[PDB]
């Protein structure tokens, strides 16, 4: 519900506003002595701006504005620069990327203006897409790779537990989440590490609850074992208290569903406080991902080779077959049209196959932060039949 | 259930919304009610403890939110 | 509003005074740089 | 050289444990610089004793269930691991757990020997089946932080267990922009700090600071030259 | 042709560097990219910017104002150097000398560097130390991270050399007078002015000061009512004027370099009516800031989303902070990877190398290196495109880097390199790629698109505020736009927006008076843009007429002075 | 007329209107937003706009 | 047990700093801490405002000078100087060529020390005579150009951007040690012959014991 506002924006913006609280203060003398103050910018004015701005809304809009959530309104706060601070989950909302756009700012100045800038066009009010009805403030690339990382089950991972066989117990067992962060502050724990805790604060999935308690027995206070990782229970707290445990890897999809799931049992504000806090853990997240490229990192598929000269062989035997007088010419380029687009599938699947799974190329697509697979068939692989300036 | 929501977010929209029917009475419900504060800082209210410098806008939501405010479509 | 049910966004029932004409328009334009 | 206007340092209780630390507000890029140091050594450099190890009468070899009561081992490790014990006896102390017959057992029943306490004697345990007996021994001794399950040994029927000596138990920062005069960028620093009954979090802070100070001074006494003063502690 | 790994590029991503590179803002310090094609020499020869030997002979004298050489058969020839020139967009062409004196040049060699140049090559950006990877949700979406350094050091600042003009003409009242005594301006104001009214050189001039004093011939019946009586009371003279001068525009300032004048008086030709007219000339360095566009030569353009202090920048082991961190997301949907092997033969150009020619060549390194097989630290390469770096031989250099002064060598053989985030101080847990890449201030400043308006001049047919920053505009509420506002149902933000904010010639003055005045904002008139629809249509034969409930057409069309 | 002369073919929309002597309700909200009039959806409804709203009495004692 | 904080010197100006022994898990902190004090907050000598004679402002050259104004300030900012005033001082420089003007031909008031005079300044032939005079001040990290609005400075003074800070390049690693465990911290300073490591090191220090003492 916030955006930032360069300073001197917000100065000129408010103006009026500044010079009435300059001379109801005694920084001027007059109201033509208080305009040539916050014309010069003599310091008084800036304190005083802050005042006049507080829980004065302001409308932000990107053309083209195709539905009106290209219109949004937002709380100001003075931000240092000569740019506007746009939140990152109301992107999808405005088409915005940063890539050079630029937005446009209005100030309502009566009172059922800010009042219908307060409630209508709020940006926390306006988390669903009014044309389907899912959510489109929610977390979309980085957050979401974030998220997708914090919550993978990694077999064999640090401070795993294990079921020890010997007279050693197993190792897994941590009697609360804050247990398990210690030990994941030493190198014995890994975030995505399947292991056991003791949870005394979060509900778990309604199976597990009905087992171990009343169908609703559940109060704060009760307690309950989990076998999940420390990264879906840093998840799960994200979530309010009253979701049940998910214990899933967090696929868009997944986020997705949670997101529609609280959208129509719960109030808003704490969905938009829900999708708030998924950002802020996904980006934390997404930085320590260590998601890269490099050259060596987009692996070219082995078999590329001789998967070409098998679909050449074809392509040779249907060209010698129009020589031969047998086949149309758009048959011809149509029979090589269904080989050229059969060989690309094919190099496109053993390029998959070649990929280990945790290749940060094949993370970022698989996990539905960013892009398909057609690219990364593209950029190694091959790029396959290209259109003609006919079509 | 909910964390202690920050400025204009407060109070929620949801409790707000409870006390009207629909979105647009609630606005000219609190923009009338901001109107008349107004008049009387120059007629009824503040009704309750006003905030430091307060919006008369966010005064009157306040009011809305205690239902010390009556009304009539 | 019965007959028009939810409204979409605010996932409630659409309130008294929308004005679904242009949200329609609007829903059905937007992605129409979509289509190919 | 110039100096720093007005540093702050203020607390919140959420509860007679658990509490809000705010610095603010500070010179932009320090919040960063003494937060991940803070928490660190809230985390790791206070001295705090806990269960290291056990002994279970009955089971030394299988640890696979204990006869005479519902929890099995592994639960009551976990029970055990969440006990608040503070000792005076820097060497290794020993206690023992005693009780019999169908009923239920807490921290009050188990004797503490001379010079160490029990913080939260209305702790559960585990609970006694008609019949059931239970005996234990516990060993406790000073320590820092989290150190891992020690091992075992010669000695069958006794296992380590993870000794989570911190007294302090969960703790997390934030640093938010606050404004100086003329700048809306200056950093403010957030710390919350859930810790168990042995201390207040007041008490850990200061604990923490005093510990870093000293370390600080440490590099402070290569020699005396100016640096950023400050009016208020 | 001066995108290097063109092949490796898709079209767009092509298309857009090359036009962004025709976008790049020439910085106060040049520096040629540490990897290139082989265009930038050609390139910057051919285009005109930098001086060149005409003659070959000797450099008989070098000064920051010209350059004399001596031909063999005692000719003489000298250039002089266009010193921080003004182009037609803004940018600074500066150009200095590359010789010495004594200096024996032949002829075609360069002399001086122009304004994107640097010792005879293009030089459209700086090599920057980049990290691929997302950093705290900064350059999401395509934003951009700078290491402060960039600014303390000026690595990214540019001159821009502005043009105010101002001139003095015949009007139905008299003549302006370009004067420096303004009506009613404190002396400290006019500070700065010479005894013309014109700005001083070397003058610093904030937004708002004046450049040129300029008063204009003002009728009686405009005087006040307040100013009749002031000039009647105290006897004053008949001059009443209104000052007209020329101040310095919103969001801009600067140091004065330079002022030009043209007088009537003098034999100045001027057009009819023109008396005097003034040009004042302001530079301003600007430093990289929040918003400013960067971008490499392979189309990947971003804003930037924030400037970090050096000591949270993610750094080396050698404690090098990084210069900018790219976000990972932005590189494999483009196709554009040409980026990433510019990163790592920029790294390997950086750093140097020996490929190891004990017991053989390798076979990696057998097809094309001839002079490559070592190179020392910072050398010049360039990979023409549809030609050179093949992708084994930059694997092969990349294994082969050269240590820094410690012996350790930072960049593996993959690209990347271990990193410690400067504000936990706990290392990042998996290699980043590092490397050195190129990257050009383009020209789309924050500087030149922030703009604001609480009320300003409105236009004398649809009353409605003017348009554009020049001449301090109001945004356009387009009818899109008011399809949105109507789709949320906020009736009265639409009203206020398009009567009281545009086209209500009283409303609007009523708004700001109830600002001002702590009153709540009055009701809403009628749009004069409404009025001037129906006398168009009247105009056009066609009787409108507005009427009542039960009634005849409507009509359209003091005591607050004397208080 | 104001509506469809502000749509599209205003010439001959114009002229058919003169002709037909029509005369424009002032009705649809495009044509309010011409006019400069409260629009006739959401806060511009009848209902809406017009709300009386009085503190009650037993908040008007404290 | 106490921890030790043992110095190594290797040059005069790059001094390694042993810290041991430290908790666990707990040196890249103290590192990190101490590096972002010294990047930041180490008081140093700088130059704050210059004037040239025959110049009125940045963008113009000096007769018979090779370099324009704007590269003279370039490479004067180059200038590592050391001054014990803690207040506006004031240095001189005259030089007529031919001649290769260099930091040394700059008159330092006596309590402010030049320490690299071998840095190339301007380069001058028979016409060329340059006239300088440069305020330097004390101050720390980064401070921009102070306007000469913001200051009763006239229209000839030149403000330039005041790197402070005598720090070069600081790092850090740890030996970290497996039941009884322990941490080794060696920290590693560079800076210019302003200061050395060991009082980079040392005020560094002591802004960091005076900030942690709001513990209390
Ligand atoms: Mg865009």
């Amino acid at each position: 519900h916030q955006c930032g506002l360069p300073k001197l924006m917000a100065l000129e913006l408010f103006k009026p506003f500044v010079m009435k609280r300059l001379v109801d203060l005694n920084h001027a003398q007059n109201i033509k002595s208080a305009k040539r103050m916050v014309e010069r910018q003599r310091p008084q004015v800036w304190d005083v701006l802050e005042e006049v701005i507080a829980e004065h809304p302001v409308l932000l809009n990107r053309a083209p504005t195709l539905h009106r959530l290209g219109i949004q309104a937002f709380e100001p706060m003075l931000v240092e620069g000569k740019a506007i601070q746009l939140h990152p989950l109301v992107c999808e909302a405005f088409n915005a990327d940063f890539d050079g756009d630029q937005m446009a700012v209005h100030l309502p100045l009566s009172a059922e203006a800010q009042a219908e800038a307060r409630i209508l066009m709020l940006s926390s009010n306006n988390i669903l897409s009014p044309a389907s009805g899912r959510p489109l403030a929610m977390p979309r690339l980085d957050m979401v790779t974030g998220l997708y990382y914090l919550t993978t089950e990694v077999p064999g991972d640090t401070g795993e537990y294990q079921p020890a066989s010997g007279d050693h117990p197993e190792t897994g067992v941590y009697s609360s989440p804050a247990e398990a962060i210690m030990a994941a502050d030493r190198g014995v724990l890994s975030v995505r590490a399947k292991i056991k805790v003791r949870l005394t604060q979060l509900r778990p999935p309604v199976e597990i609850e009905a087992e171990l308690f009343g169908h609703s027995g559940w109060q704060p206070g009760d307690a309950w074992m989990a076998e999940t990782t420390l990264g879906r229970v840093m998840f799960n707290e994200l979530l309010p208290l009253g979701y049940p445990f998910v214990n899933k890897q967090m696929h868009k999809k997944v986020q997705a569903a949670i997101i529609n799931d609280l959208a129509e049992r719960y109030p808003m504000i704490v969905v938009a406080q829900t999708v708030d806090k998924l950002k802020d853990a996904g980006f934390y997240w997404a930085t320590r991902s260590g998601v890269t490229v490099s050259m060596a990192d987009v692996l070219v598929p082995p078999r590329k080779k001789e998967i070409l000269d098998h679909y050449e062989e074809r392509a040779d035997k249907v060209e010698k077959q129009f020589q031969r007088g047998a086949l149309n010419h758009d048959e011809r380029n149509e029979a090589l049209v269904e080989i050229w687009k059969e060989a690309t599938d094919e190099v496109g699947q053993a390029l998959r196959e070649h990929y280990p799974d945790d290749n940060p190329i094949i993370t970022i697509v698989d996990s539905g932060a960013t892009g398909n697979f057609t690219q990364t068939r593209t950029l190694a692989g091959m790029k396959g039949l290209v259109t003609n300036p006919k079509g | 259930g909910y964390d202690t929501p920050l400025g204009i977010t407060n109070p929620p929209i949801d409790e707000l919304l409870d006390r009207v029917s629909s979105k647009y009475a609630l606005v000219i419900y609190a923009a009338k009610r901001a109107r008349q504060i107004n008049d009387y800082y120059n007629y009824v209210g503040p009704l309750v403890e006003p905030g430091l410098q307060e919006k008369p806008l966010s005064i009157a939501l306040r009011e809305i939110h205690a239902d010390l405010l009556e009304h009539t479509e | 509003a019965t007959c028009y049910g939810r409204s979409m966004a605010t996932g409630k029932l659409v309130d008294i005074g929308e004005a679904v004409g242009i949200v329609a328009a609007q829903s059905i334009g937007e992605p129409g740089t979509q289509l190919t | 050289m110039l100096i720093s206007q007005r540093p702050t340092l203020s607390e919140d209780v959420l509860t007679d444990n658990r509490s809000q630390f705010v610095i603010e507000p500070l010179e932009p890029g320090f919040g960063y610089t003494l937060g991940n140091s803070l928490r660190r050594t809230l985390l790791s450099s206070i001295p705090g004793a806990a269960v290291t190890s056990i002994r279970i009468d009955g089971v030394l070899h299988e640890f696979t269930t204990v006869p005479g009561v519902k929890e099995d081992v592994t639960e009551i490790i976990l029970n055990l691991k969440s006990l608040v014990v503070s000792s005076e006896e820097d060497e290794p102390v020993t206690m023992y757990l005693r009780k019999q017959g169908p009923g239920e057992v807490t921290a009050g029943d188990i004797v503490p020997p001379a010079g160490v306490t029990v913080h939260n004697p209305g702790m559960h345990i585990a609970t006694l089946n008609d019949k059931g007996k239970l005996e234990v021994e516990l060993v406790v001794e000073r320590g820092r932080g989290y150190v891992p399950a020690v091992q075992s040994g010669a000695e069958i029927g006794r296992i380590p267990v993870d000794s989570i000596y911190s007294p302090v138990l969960k703790v997390t920062y934030k640093v938010d922009a606050t404004r100086v005069e003329q700048r809306t960028d200056f950093d403010k620093l957030i710390l919350d700090v859930e810790t168990k009954n042995s201390i207040s979090p007041r008490d850990a802070l200061a604990s923490a600071g005093k510990t870093l100070v000293e370390l600080f001074g440490l590099a402070r006494e290569l020699n005396v030259e100016a640096e950023g003063i400050e009016i208020g502690p | 042709a001066m995108i290097p790994f063109l092949e490796h590029d898709d079209a767009n991503r092509a298309l857009m560097g090359a036009n962004m590179q025709r976008q790049a803002v020439p910085l106060v310090r040049s520096e040629a990219p540490l990897v290139g094609t082989g265009m930038e020499l050609r390139a910057a020869i051919d285009a005109g910017d930098v001086v060149v030997a005409e003659e070959s002979g000797v450099i008989e004298e070098v000064s920051a104002d010209y350059i004399t050489v001596m031909h063999d058969n005692g000719t003489r020839r000298t250039y002089r150097m266009r010193k921080f020139a003004r182009s037609n967009h803004g940018t600074c062409a500066n150009q200095c000398p590359i010789v010495d004196a004594g200096d024996r040049v032949e002829a075609g060699q360069v002399i001086a560097d122009g304004p994107c140049t640097d010792d005879g090559e293009m030089a459209l950006g700086k090599n920057l130390l980049v990290a691929i990877m997302p950093w705290e949700g900064h350059n999401y979406e395509d934003a951009i991270i700078l290491s402060n350094r960039l600014v303390e050091e000026d690595v990214l600042t540019s001159i821009h050399i502005e043009e105010h003009e101002i001139d003095a003409r015949d009007t139905k009242l008299g003549a302006e007078e370009i004067t420096r005594d303004i009506p009613n301006i404190s002396d400290e104001v006019l500070a700065d002015l010479d005894e013309r009214g014109i700005v001083r050189i070397g003058a610093e001039v904030r937004d708002g000061d004046i450049l040129v004093g300029k008063v204009t011939p003002k009728g009686e019946t405009e005087l006040t009512p307040e100013e009749r009586l002031l000039r009647a009371i105290f006897g004053e003279k008949a001059r009443e004027v209104r000052d007209t001068s020329l101040k310095v525009p919103h969001g801009e300032s600067g140091k004065v370099i330079g002022i030009r004048v043209f007088s009537r008086e003098d034999e100045d030709e001027l057009p009819a009516g023109v008396n005097e007219l003034v040009r004042v000339y302001v530079a301003q360095k600007r430093k990289i800031s929040d918003g400013d566009k960067l971008a490499g030569r392979h189309g990947n353009k971003g804003v930037i989303g924030k400037i970090l202090p050096v000591e949270d920048m993610p750094f080396l082991a050698d404690g090098t902070p990084v210069d900018i961190i790219l976000n990972t997301h932005g590189v494999p949907r483009r196709m554009n990877i040409g980026q990433i092997l510019e990163t790592h033969l920029g790294w390997c150009a950086h750093s140097g190398w020996k490929v190891d020619a004990a017991k053989g060549v390798p076979d990696w390194a057998a097809r094309l290196p001839d002079e490559l097989l070592e190179a020392q630290p910072n050398a010049i390469v360039s990979t023409p495109v549809f030609d050179g770096a093949q992708e084994a031989e930059l694997q092969g250099l990349l294994s082969c880097t050269l240590p820094n002064r410690d012996g350790d060598v930072l960049v593996d053989a993959d690209g990347k390199a271990m990193l410690f985030d400067g504000r936990s101080g706990e290392p990042f847990p998996y290699p980043v790629t590092v490397g050195y890449m190129y990257i050009m201030k383009l020209h789309h400043l924050v500087d030149d698109k922030i703009h604001a308006r609480s009320t300003g001049p409105y236009s004398m047919i649809t009353q409605q505020p003017l348009g554009g920053k020049a001449q301090f505009g109001g945004q356009r509420f387009g009818e899109m736009e008011c399809w949105a506002m109507q789709a949320y149902g906020a009736a009265y933000t639409l009203q206020e927006l398009l009567t009281i904010k545009s086209d209500d010639t009283v409303g609007r003055v009523k708004v700001y008076e109830a600002i001002v005045k702590g009153e709540n904002i009055p009701e809403p008139g009628i749009p004069e843009s409404f009025k001037v629809l129906l006398k168009e249509l009247q105009s056009l034969c066609l009787n409108v007429e507005v009427l009542s409930s039960d009634g005849a057409a409507i009509e359209l069309r003091l005591e607050r002075a004397a208080a | 007329w104001l509506s469809a002369a502000s749509f599209q073919e205003t010439t001959r929309v114009l002229t058919d209107a003169a002709i037909n002597c029509r005369s424009d309700k002032l009705n649809g909200l495009k044509e309010n937003v011409i006019i400069g009039k409260l629009i006739p959806a959401g806060t511009g409804i009848n209902r809406y706009r017009n709300i009386a709203v009085q503190p009650t009495e037993e908040a008007r004692a404290a």
